[PDB]
RNA sequence: GGCGCAUAAAGAUGAGACGCGUUUUAGAGCUAUGCUGUUUUGAAAAAAACAGCAUAGCAAGUUAAAAUAAGGCUAGUCCGUUAUCAACUUGAAAAAGUGGCACCGAGUCGGUGCUU
């Protein structure tokens, strides 16, 4: 028999549904394998699969970069030890052998205790002579005397392990060192970016004012006192506050809605910077770059301050002075505590655990926690000056190694290393001719493009070699190849396009991509002058004239500038309004003006023959970052250049890419024209279409030419098939699992291929309550309603703007306090009898938006047709509707919808756009999973080359299945069970097949496949109701789901009867039998036994918790290295178990060591997993077990089903964890009542529907005292948690007289007592009771185990009672 | 941005959305405490009542076993001068193998503390992350 | 599902440098009192601490070295947290193969018929 398959796709879950023609899902007897007694099972053939969310792969990249940075650092130490390897055996032999042994206990250490200087006495003289290493190197830089060799070594091994940042480039100079030139640079870029109402700081000079010794949160007021500017929250001032660590906002500043926090100290600066930058536009972007640059400069002036004896030690001689202001200003504070407070001295300095000075060094604290703790104590003290003024400026009791010395340019370290080798070169022979090598291994920043220096054993590296020996930074140039590695670089991390593969996408601001974006916006802009009487868009030559006459002038151009520099100048057009471009252009020709400034030539950038030259200069700028390789690739174009731009053009960077390559834009041409995408989008003619509409087109050749090459050549592997998709890795894991369960699911149903397979996915409900989203733009419209109307409605009743989530008052206040039907007013408190109507009825669309819904008093005010309302209602309000469109209260679309008295009503193109507006499904993941699942099961051939399309792929939205769910009382709420995955998929089959069986002809737009161009403009009748299932048109009512309606209903009261048992309109076959549909559908959604399975996994991941903890006598610690026994050195605890093993063995129990028989679980961590599977029996003998039966070693991963008495299912997450497995057979009337009662004001349908649900809940109040005892016997069978259950029964008894809506919401929160997974603690009315975790794993050992298959249909049951 | 860093930042973002918004200078906590944290709780007082659960571990039923052991109790400050205390927590992986010790038992000071904590409801948004 | 100006965005993957943080050891702790061995004109004693412990008061208090997932072989200035996975029968691995169909019903699936 024929059958059909339906698929819900998600992150956590995937639902598989198998229906016949008659919609009764099958039910088959399957075979059981193993040694149990139930030799046959009888299972339904419908189910879901849920599983852990597919995690991304960013944490692994982070850990890999950390591992390689540590290995590079240790080998820099290895090189510098090897350069002293001769002459350090001259001084003291085992010295490097003791710096390697600086970590173990003195007892098993095989040398003396003191690392440096050997003995006891010289070490103490070293500490009380040199207090710290910064004092050490600040001494021996200015030291004519000869130093000790190991002393210079330990000054230098500290020197190369802490190197700073390479974010600055070149060497330091006062154009980049001090804040003077940088502040001049930022005021220059601000003055250049606005070029209007500017600010100039030539008088006031922040080279010392901004560099002063004060508080930053007072220093910005100092600077705004010096330079007037705008305000303390002005944009210049907010950017200066961004330059000093403060976090301003810009919503009062940009004239934008949302706030904008920015700081440099967070890890997520760039991900929020581009997030705000996409909201505001890119025209500010480089300015913020200078802001960060300026910020780093002042942090430079935070660390190095002494400029008097600043020669040869700018870093180390500075903060030793900070050590001095730490030392005496410690003693002062002690000399201020005991004199006035003898108590709270033992809890400050002998404390160790309470955020005091004892915890600030010897324990866990920070600068800021300690400052907050000594704020109330030291602020209370009577005589304490020069401490509060030092506390607000963050410079008291402050260590050397901050979290804010991550702003050290490495040239400071390199300069003092240069000095530290100059002042020793006169003495030592070996050191005189290796200073080049030492400075080289300091400054060696291994570049981006040269990759991991591998020798082919990589998985990630690509660099090639011009020789074969050991790579050193001594000789990095003449070993690795530059140009070949760069050529392998650019083609590897290029990004192919999903719109056209095998091509390198263009950069984010190429000239061609900019022309693409400006000609994708300007092909949908319309102008109105006096005389056309209907709005019209531009022509091609007008587009050429405006891009040659306004875009080349200014970066951003407003519509005012457009109409006053183009229509007035050469067009002589005066009374013009423009509807298309709103106020400004979000697309900008930024790099056009940039490179115009760089080259200072107007002919060259405007000449159309240098296009690949300019775009690959931009490409090599945006791809490479270091200063060396960036220049010789410009030496290819050194002929045109003038040797002054070399220090200018190599400065600008870019980041990020565009969307599409060059071979898709200026590439393929039309078969009947010979023009490209760009060629039409500047020269098209009158039909001013769009680019995405050109993708949305069917008749043109370009979309077909796209899907020519969207398939690959030879068919790849399925992992290689999913390898070039998009989205999260979670949905990729879901797609691979759904292909696996389809390809296994064909196997179980007689190995016949299916007929109709259905797919969809939907997720991501994270709107965050929408409380400020209305008052930002939508409700904010009435704030510019004051700009036009003047009626301050809130002036008579100030009503809050965060509880507008109720739709009736929302649509009232979005209606000017008026009606769009008759000239009247409304009562705010009597809105219950006032009725919500629709601009288009429920027999043409389905939407619940402000574009659709309006609010009024009487339905007779609308009109007496299913079409648009009457001509007087639009023409008597044609004045005011221009105001509330002009005040942006409603959108353009619904205003154009009511004014269809000009256009007659429902036009043929209009009803075509509605009939296919629902079914254009334009999410790329749907089309790609359609392609993947098409190419697997549909491959047989015939006498010609074309494909026998055996199995029809089909793709429906969630809107149709949500509507079939809602209107026919088939409700669901997610928190009851996890059946609402699987049942959801079932409806996706039904609305699937009953649309294709009823519409055979119009499947040619949402099957993936080559079909005809047969449109819908001649498929809907332009007249009255045609013949029932005998006419030429497909339908008349533009809502597709009127087919499922038993009896339609519109606002005219025309209760029109579509026939009872519907039959398809051209072939005569019943598709949808009313007497045997909803009985069958309500029976199948009320079925108790659905196969949901949690699939097994082996827990890959970390060895243990990533926090090594101090020593203790507990033996369950995991060592750091091999010989570091954790009863002395401590370390890792709580290992992650990958999979347990069931082992039968014997133990050496008793004093006589007698081998008693045992059968137990044993956890296996990932630490010895490979050590397990290389030889299991030897490792198990090493664990302390004998008589290992190798056949009986039962592998048992995470999430494995155990079944035992009375159907109790428990599933095993670790060695000492269990999770509840069973679920509820909760029938259809209970779930329908719980959703309908728990949303007593949350349905928004009909007032008759409102009285029906009200009388329904008031007559079916009898349900909440049978749900409770169902849960009682259920949880008494499958949970056996008696105490909390009796607690919640009494707590239910205590709220018996509670109202209905709150009690229904609390009972659906009560349902999470009995889901799957780990048990949780739930918010009840008041009595939040404790979760009850299972750890007693003894009962698992004598139960039955189910190794189930992937869909849960196939299975095998193994037994553990007789397992011996 | 680790697997728990940016979701910690949206955690304190929706904390600032629940109450007075003027937050400033989130605490730079290390990765070692963030990548092994099960629940981020927010509250008003520095003394955090920790939760509890029962079991069925070979008899000893209807006793109280604490689960969420504190490993980091830092604070964040808002504008102006209102102190909220962040708490990171770890689930206790206690098995059925001990000498009836180091499995965390009741010691009913925390029981009375949880009674006062539930009665006063000083707990703010407590959500799971990893 | 929010398709939200009716569009539909773009998505993941990979290279480099930090700066932290954590943990042991090294930075001879001092004074006074009370417990543990020995010395001594000696009979255990008479008592000197050289060392160890506890209890009170004082002194400083910042910095280093090592490691930063156990380690592995392919010995590299490489690699080890993601995608990959039910059993069973083959196969080193890859990959392949391993399960009867209707009907009446429904408390996690049951019952009946026909049949290799």
């Amino acid at each position: 028999k024929k059958y059909s398959i339906g698929l819900d796709i998600g992150t956590n879950s995937v639902g598989w549904a198998v229906i016949t023609d008659d919609y009764k899902v099958p039910s088959k007897k399957f075979k059981v394998l193993g040694n149990t007694d139930r030799h046959s099972i009888k299972k339904n053939l419908i189910g879901a699969l849920l599983f852990d969310s597919g995690e991304t792969a960013e944490a692994t990249r982070l850990k890999r970069t950390a591992r390689r940075r540590y290995t590079r650092r240790k080998n820099r130490i290895c090189y510098l030890q090897e350069i002293f390897s001769n002459e350090m055996a001259k001084v003291d032999d085992s010295f490097f052998h003791r710096l390697e042994e600086s970590f173990l206990v003195e007892e098993d250490k095989k040398h003396e205790r003191h690392p440096i200087f050997g003995n006891i006495v010289d070490e103490v003289a070293y500490h009380e002579k040199y207090p710290t290493i910064y004092h050490l190197r600040k001494k021996l830089v200015d030291s004519t005397d000869k130093a000790d060799l190991r002393l210079i070594y330990l000054a230098l091994a500290h020197m190369i392990k802490f190197r700073g940042h390479f974010l600055i480039e070149g060497d330091l100079n006062p154009d980049n060192s001090d804040v003077d030139k940088l502040f001049i640079q930022l005021v220059q870029t601000y003055n250049q970016l606005f070029e209007e109402n500017p600010i100039n700081a030539s008088g006031v000079d922040a080279k010392a004012i901004l560099s002063a010794r004060l508080s930053k949160s007072r220093r910005l007021e100092n600077l705004i006192a010096q330079l007037p500017g705008e305000k303390k929250n002005g944009l210049f001032g907010n950017l200066i506050a961004l330059s000093l660590g403060l976090t301003p906002n810009f919503k009062s500043n940009f004239d934008l809605a949302e706030d904008a926090k920015l700081q440099l100290s967070k890890d997520t600066y760039d991900d929020d910077l581009d997030n705000l930058l996409a909201q505001i536009g890119d025209q500010y972007a480089d300015l913020f770059l200078a802001a960060k640059n300026l910020s780093d400069a002042i942090l430079l002036s935070d660390i190095l301050r002494v400029n008097t004896e600043i020669t040869k030690a700018p870093l180390s001689a500075s903060m030793i002075k900070r050590y001095d202001e730490h030392h005496q200003d410690l003693t002062l504070l002690k000399a201020l505590v005991r004199q006035q407070l003898p108590e709270k001295y033992k809890e400050i300095f002998f404390d160790q655990s309470k955020n005091g000075y004892a915890g600030y060094i010897d324990g866990g604290a920070s600068q800021e926690e300690f400052y907050k703790f000594i704020k109330p104590i030291l602020e209370k003290m009577d005589g304490t000056e020069e401490l509060l003024v030092k506390l607000n400026r963050e410079d008291l009791l402050r260590k050397q190694r901050t979290f804010d010395n991550g702003s050290i340019p490495h040239q400071i370290h390199l300069g003092e290393l240069h000095a530290i080798l100059r002042r020793q070169e006169d003495f030592y022979p070996f050191l005189k001719d290796n200073r080049e090598k030492i400075e080289k291994i300091l400054t060696f920043r291994i570049p981006y493009y040269v990759g991991p220096l591998a020798r082919g054993n990589s998985r990630f590296a690509w660099m090639t070699r011009k020789s074969e020996e050991t790579i050193t930074p001594w000789n990095f140039e003449e070993v690795v190849d530059k140009g070949a590695s760069a050529q392998s670089f650019i083609e590897r991390m290029t990004n192919f396009d999903k719109n056209l593969p095998n091509e390198k996408v263009l950069p984010k601001h190429s000239l061609l991509y900019e022309y693409f974006t400006v000609y994708n916006e300007l092909t949908k802009v319309k102008y109105v002058t006096e005389g056309m009487r209907k709005p019209a868009f531009l022509s091609g030559e007008q587009k050429k004239a405006i891009v040659d006459l306004l875009f080349k002038t200014n970066r951003k151009v407003t519509v005012k500038q457009l109409k006053e520099d183009y229509f007035k100048k050469i067009e002589c057009f005066d009374s013009v309004e423009i509807s298309g471009v709103e106020d400004r252009f979000n697309a900008s020709l930024g790099t056009y003006h940039d490179l115009l400034k760089i080259i200072k030539d107007k002919d060259f950038l405007d000449n159309e023959e240098n296009e690949d030259i300019l775009e690959d200069i931009v490409l090599t700028l945006t791809l490479f970052e270091d200063r060396e390789m960036i220049e010789e690739r410009l030496k290819t174009y050194a002929h045109l250049f003038d040797d002054k731009v070399m220090k200018q053009l190599k400065r600008r960077r870019y980041t990020g890419w565009g969307r599409l390559s060059r071979k898709l834009i200026n590439g393929i041409r039309d078969k009947q024209s010979g023009k490209t995408i760009l060629d039409f989008l500047k020269s098209d003619g009158f039909a001013n279409r769009n680019f995405m509409q050109l993708i949305h087109d069917d008749s043109l050749t370009f979309k077909e030419d796209i899907q020519k090459a969207q398939v690959s050549g030879q068919g790849d592997s399925l992992h290689e098939h999913i390898a070039n998709l998009a989205g999260s890795p979670a949905i990729k894991k879901g797609i691979l699992q759904t292909v696996k369960v389809v390809d296994e699911l064909v196997k179980v149903m007689g190995r016949h291929k299916p007929e109709n397979i259905v797919i969809e996915m939907a997720r991501e409900n994270q709107t965050t309550q929408k409380g400020q989203k209305n008052s930002r733009e939508r409700m904010k419209r009435i704030e510019e309603g004051i700009k036009e109307l003047g009626s301050q409605i809130l002036k008579e009743h100030p009503v809050e703007n965060t509880q507008l989530q109720n739709e009736k008052l929302y649509l009232y206040y979005l209606q000017n306090g008026r009606d769009m039907y008759v000239d009247q007013e409304l009562d705010i408190n009597r809105l219950s009898d006032y009725d919500v109507d629709h601009i288009v009825p429920q027999s043409f669309l389905k939407d619940d938006s402000i574009d659709n819904k309006v609010l009024t008093r009487s339905d007779k005010n609308r009109g007496k047709s299913d079409n648009v309302p009457s001509e007087e209602v639009v023409k008597k309000m044609k004045n005011y509707w221009r105001q509330l469109l002009n005040a942006k209260l409603i959108t353009q679309r619904k205003f154009d919808n009511l004014t269809k008295a000009e256009r007659g009503g429902l036009s043929e193109l209009d009803k075509a756009g509605f009939i296919k507006r629902q079914l254009v499904e334009t999410r790329q993941i749907t089309k790609h999973v359609a392609q993947i699942l098409d190419s697997r099961m549909n491959t047989k051939y015939d006498e010609n080359d074309k494909l026998i399309r055996e199995v029809k792929v089909i793709t429906l939205k969630s809107k149709l299945v949500s509507d079939f769910r809602k209107d026919f009382q088939f409700y669901k709420v997610r928190e009851i069970n996890n059946y609402h995955h699987a049942h959801d998929a079932y409806l996706n089959a039904v609305v699937g097949t009953a649309l294709i069986k009823k519409y055979p002809k119009l499947e040619s737009e949402f099957v993936y496949g080559d079909y005809k161009v047969y449109d819908v403009r001649k498929m809907i009748a332009k007249s009255e109701q045609e013949i029932g299932k005998a006419t030429a048109k497909y339908f008349f009512y533009s809502n597709i789901m009127n087919f499922f309606k038993t009896e339609i209903t519109l606002a005219n009261g025309e209760i029109r009867k579509r026939p009872l048992i519907e039959t398809n309109g051209e072939t005569g076959e019943i598709v949808w039998d009313k007497g045997r549909d909803f009985a069958t559908v309500r029976k199948v959604l009320s079925m108790p036994q659905v196969n949901i399975v949690k699939k097994t996994e082996v827990q890959t991941g970390g060895f243990s918790k990533e926090s090594i903890l101090p020593k203790r006598n507990s033996d369950k610690l995991i060592a750091r290295k091999k010989d570091w026994d954790p009863k002395k050195y401590g370390g890792f605890d709580s290992p992650t178990v990958a999979y347990s093993v069931l082992v039968v063995a014997k133990v050496e129990k008793g004093k006589s060591k007698k081998l008693k028989s045992v059968k137990e679980l044993l956890g296996i961590t990932i630490m010895e997993r490979s050590s397990f599977e290389k030889n299991p029996i030897d490792f198990l003998e090493a664990k302390g077990y004998k008589e290992v039966k190798k056949d009986l070693i039962i592998k048992l991963p995470k999430y494995s089903l155990f079944e035992l008495e009375n159907g109790r299912k428990r599933m095993l997450a670790s060695a000492g964890e269990l999770q509840k497995g069973n679920e509820l057979a909760l029938p259809s009337k209970y779930v329908n009542f719980l959703y309908l009662a728990s949303h007593y004001e949350k349905l928004k349908g009909s007032p008759e529907d409102n009285e029906q649900k009200q009388l329904f809940v008031e007559q079916h109040k009898h349900y909440l005292d049978e749900i409770i005892e169902q849960i009682s016997e259920f949880s008494k069978r499958v949970i056996l948690a008696d105490a909390n259950l009796d607690k919640v029964l009494s707590a239910y008894n205590k709220h018996r007289d509670k109202p209905i809506r709150e009690q229904a919401e609390n009972i659906i929160h009560l349902f999470t007592l009995t889901n799957l997974g780990a048990p949780a603690a739930f918010k009840y009315f008041d009595t939040t009771i404790d979760r009850k975790r299972y750890t007693s794993t003894k009962e698992v050992l004598d139960a039955t185990l189910i190794h189930q298959s992937i869909t849960g249909l196939y299975e095998t049951r193994i037994d553990l009672s007789q397992l011996g | 941005m680790t697997t728990a860093r940016k979701k910690f930042y949206q955690a304190i973002s929706e904390f600032e959305a629940m109450t007075g918004k003027d937050v400033e200078r989130t605490p730079q906590i290390a990765d070692e405490v963030l990548n092994d944290a099960e629940y981020i709780a927010f509250t008003k007082t520095e003394k955090y009542a920790l939760y509890l659960c029962t079991s069925n571990v070979e008899g000893l039923e209807d006793r109280y076993f604490l689960d969420e052991e504190c490993l980091d109790s830092t604070f964040l400050e808002t504008e102006d001068n209102e102190t909220y205390y962040i708490h990171f927590l770890q689930e206790t992986e206690f098995s059925e193998d001990d000498n009836e010790d180091e499995l965390p038992l009741a010691t009913e000071e925390q029981i009375e503390a949880y009674d006062k904590q539930e009665e006063l409801k000083a707990v703010i948004l407590k959500k799971e992350l990893n």
